[PDB]
């Protein structure tokens, strides 16, 4: 992560703002659709859409990446209590990550188009690759 | 295998898609976002910088190519194997591409096709997409199994 | 596939491998070096630490079931859709454990062998092996593909 | 990584030695068996079981890998040399690192059984995957 990419995803975040749980939400719905392998995680939850909980979700997702954001350099302190929640007990499956990230991707893509560069997505790209590994680091 | 309204859903985005800039996009991201995948380009000159690799003439050029490719998976959504298999000899016994790399420029141009299309680009559509972009990528590793 | 002497070679290894502890120490090595595959187990009790997944009998008995299942397939090496046409309409749309996981699952099977015959599994035999790994996983990831 | 997971490290490469570069020289002859498409990256190279050069590079992976144990913390800032070359230069696609790094744990489970332990495979496994991560964070 070079300074110029965390210059990009702070703008690309910058233009996010209140829109997070929204683009959150979306991110998570578009993994429901695209991939239904990722519900088995949510048997407990109404999959349907406009789901208050996957809303509600979807701010708890963002607010996690806005507090990565923040706390740009050495990650692994501030998502310690996620990564015991997500690999510890529920045990998810990386490649559950990269399509999370990729979800991602195409919601920002759709909702910023002008901060959307090919710059700033392999700067995203790599920011949740980074968070991916940080919340898949420790493993029993 | 895509649903009626998903088939129809696809033919209808994919008319709208501008055939001259979208598969150089797609492509110029995939060397950016993925720079590993420039091993392979490394005859097509400037890729240091990013807008060197996406003003590059010969991305957009070959892009164009990849795309037309996915435009002939789309037409014969049946009979993927068969329209990707000298391709898929091309790439596994010529070219070497691991097969991830395939996985990885369908998602690009999934990223691509979002970005094009804003909110025209929804969850059910994406979805789509989802299951063509794959539906590609195992038809072009076909000749490594 | 490979050249018959090494498809005897892969016969004449597997002959000295027993039916067994060798699957149980394969299925146990996944739930340990990838404790994201214990999901799928959940009903086998505790798995917690290594030594619980290595102990338990659940765990074992199922490992020999693995093993008994890749012996069928290389009764079978030309025709790998045939034999597995029961298990992968098992782990696709009901179990909805990722293609992926087939791949390390073989690749530790390889190293349990290593671990097992050491010297006598020599990097020839190991490429054989790898082929035959690659089948079972190809033909394991058979529907949604 | 995790403290349990960088214990039996210690153990596995202490126990190792001098013939390091033998460990190392046989995981590649493994890899170019097993996986073709990994001979692209040495086009004049001439390497049959017996060859002069495998054991070169067999070393300087083996003394590389040494480095990253010694340095398990620091471990993006110690190998930060080699992770210009396998980038910039070579470009080495991720996949085929996890082809050397599978034929490495087969060495180690042939030449060392009881210290290839099911708890220790895990946290080589761990290492490896940890070590491919930096020689390939380059590239932009
Ligand atoms: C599913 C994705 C892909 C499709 C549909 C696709 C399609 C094509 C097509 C139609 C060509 C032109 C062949 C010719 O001129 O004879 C081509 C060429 C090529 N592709 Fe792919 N490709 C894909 C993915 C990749 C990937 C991931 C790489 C590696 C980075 C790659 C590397 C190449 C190279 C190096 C050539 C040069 C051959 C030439 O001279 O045209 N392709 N591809
Ligand atoms: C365990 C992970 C690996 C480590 C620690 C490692 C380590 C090294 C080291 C120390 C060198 C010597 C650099 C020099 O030339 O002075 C080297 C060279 C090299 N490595 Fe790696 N390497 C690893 C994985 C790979 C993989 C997966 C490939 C490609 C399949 C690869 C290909 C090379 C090549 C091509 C060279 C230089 C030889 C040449 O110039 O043709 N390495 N590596
Ligand atoms: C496919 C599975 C899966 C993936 C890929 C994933 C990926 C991610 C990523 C990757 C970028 C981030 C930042 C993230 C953030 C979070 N996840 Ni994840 N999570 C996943 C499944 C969950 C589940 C399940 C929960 C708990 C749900 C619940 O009921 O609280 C979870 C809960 C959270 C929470 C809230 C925990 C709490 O209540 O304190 C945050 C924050 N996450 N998850
Ligand atoms: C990580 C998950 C996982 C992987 C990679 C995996 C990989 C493999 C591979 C090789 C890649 C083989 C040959 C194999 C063979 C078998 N598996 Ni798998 N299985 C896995 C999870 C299961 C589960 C879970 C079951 C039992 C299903 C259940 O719910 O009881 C299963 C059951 C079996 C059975 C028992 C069939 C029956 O019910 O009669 C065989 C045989 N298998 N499994």
């Amino acid at each position: 992560l070079s300074p110029a990419d965390k210059t990009n995803v702070k703008a690309a975040w910058g233009k996010v703002g209140a829109h997070a749980g929204e683009y959150g939400a979306e991110a998570l719905e578009r993994m429901f659709l695209s991939f239904p392998t990722t519900k088995t995680y949510f048997p407990h939850f109404d999959l349907s859409h406009g789901s208050a909980q996957v809303k509600g979700h979807g701010k708890k997702v963002a607010d996690a990446l806005t507090n990565a954001v923040a706390h740009v350099d050495d990650m692994p302190n501030a998502l310690s209590a996620l990564s015991d929640l997500h690999a510890h007990k529920l045990r998810v499956d990386p490649v559950n990550f990269k399509l999370l990230s990729h979800c991602l991707l195409v919601t920002l893509a759709a909702h910023l188009p002008a901060e959307f560069t090919p710059a700033v997505h392999a700067s995203l790209d790599k920011f949740l690759a980074s968070v991916s590994t940080v919340l898949t680091s420790k493993y029993r | 295998h895509l649903t009626p309204e998903e088939k129809s859903a696809v033919t209808a985005l994919w008319g709208k898609v501008n055939v001259d800039e979208v598969g150089g996009e797609a492509l110029g991201r995939l060397l950016v976002v993925y720079p590993w995948t420039q091993r392979f380009f490394e005859s097509f000159g400037d890729l240091s910088t990013p807008d060197a690799v996406m003003g590059n003439p010969k991305v957009k050029a070959h892009g164009k190519k990849v795309l037309g490719a996915f435009s002939d998976g789309l037409a014969h959504l049946d009979n993927l194997k068969g329209t990707f298999a000298t391709l898929s000899e091309l790439h596994c016994d010529k070219l070497h591409v691991d097969p991830e790399n395939f996985r990885l420029l369908g998602n690009v141009l999934v990223c691509v096709l979002a970005h094009h299309f804003g909110k025209e680009f929804t969850p059910p559509v994406q979805a789509a997409y989802q299951k063509v972009v794959a539906g590609v990528a195992n038809a072009l590793a076909h000749k490594y199994h």
